[PDB]
């Protein structure tokens, strides 16, 4: 089988003592990640939510995320369910984004970029001002529409 | 030239401090810590002293009414009040501000609480 876990990876330039393994930085670099060079990789995912008489509030939480990514959100209704409101917040419940209801109104969206090292975030969609709503969300994905 | 300063927020009642005569080309730096309690740090810089308690209550009459997007209607607010803030410029939820002096005269300090849920059951700024 294959294997899964965390690495660290030491490369050095005509520099002997690496093959040691205890190699401190020096110098200037030479090497560079070659994903950067292309567009990020996009993630979507799919979901369908009910929002029961007594379960009228719901949080999904969020992997996190790499500092300079992006975040897309998109809620509509099956049928004639009214629009729910939408806000995502990281993880202690500071609010950082709210929803935007679409001049065709049929569908509420959201948008946040990431400025923290590491951001942990949460989904919250309420409609407590048999409803089933289709919860479509994207993590570097701006082609969700 | 630094100085420090140690309080207490009870309820979202800000403490003012003054600055006497500064001159035109001077920087200002700030920066406000949490020590204890659930404390969201909230710094502000202005010219006049006047209390934003007024002004800032209508955020959260509004806020608790309908949705009205509170990190909007905040910072409209805050951008009349004061001539420079910040939220969350520091380690967490901590403060840190920059301020070029504009001209010659006084200047006032506010440090107080910002308006902020807490909760992942339901929304109550
Ligand atoms: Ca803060």
């Amino acid at each position: 089988t294959y294997t899964t876990g965390s690495f660290q990876l030491i490369l050095g330039l005509n520099a002997p003592q690496v093959i040691s393994g205890e190699g401190e930085p020096e110098g200037e670099v030479f090497a560079s990640l070659a994903s950067l060079e292309i567009k990020p990789e996009a993630h979507v995912q799919e979901l369908e939510i009910r929002l029961d008489k007594d379960t009228r509030y719901l949080t999904q939480h969020t992997r996190n995320l790499q500092p300079g990514d992006t975040f897309h959100a998109l809620v509509e209704p099956i049928g004639e369910a009214p629009l729910p409101r939408l806000r995502l917040t990281d993880s202690g419940g500071k609010p950082l984004a709210f929803g935007l209801i679409d001049q065709p109104g049929e569908s509420v969206e959201l948008n946040y970029t990431c400025d923290q090292d590491i951001c942990e975030l949460v989904v919250h969609v309420d409609g407590t001002d048999e409803a089933v709503y289709r919860l479509l969300v994207g993590i570097n994905a701006p082609n969700l529409r | 030239r630094v100085q420090h300063f140690t309080g207490y927020i009870e309820d979202g009642r800000g403490i003012f401090y003054s600055l006497p005569d500064m001159k035109q080309g001077d920087i200002i730096y700030a920066s406000m810590q949490n020590t204890g309690g659930n404390l969201d740090p909230l710094v502000g810089i202005m010219a006049e002293e006047i209390d934003p308690a007024v002004s800032l209550g209508q955020v959260l009459e509004k806020a608790l009414a309908s949705e009205n997007d509170l990190i909007s209607e905040l910072t409209a607010v805050a951008d009349r009040i004061f001539l420079g803030w910040d939220d969350d410029g520091g380690k967490g939820y901590s403060a840190s501000l920059e301020f070029t002096i504009p001209r010659d005269g006084t200047y006032h300090i506010f440090a107080g609480s910002t308006i902020t849920n807490q909760r992942l059951d339901k929304f109550q700024p």
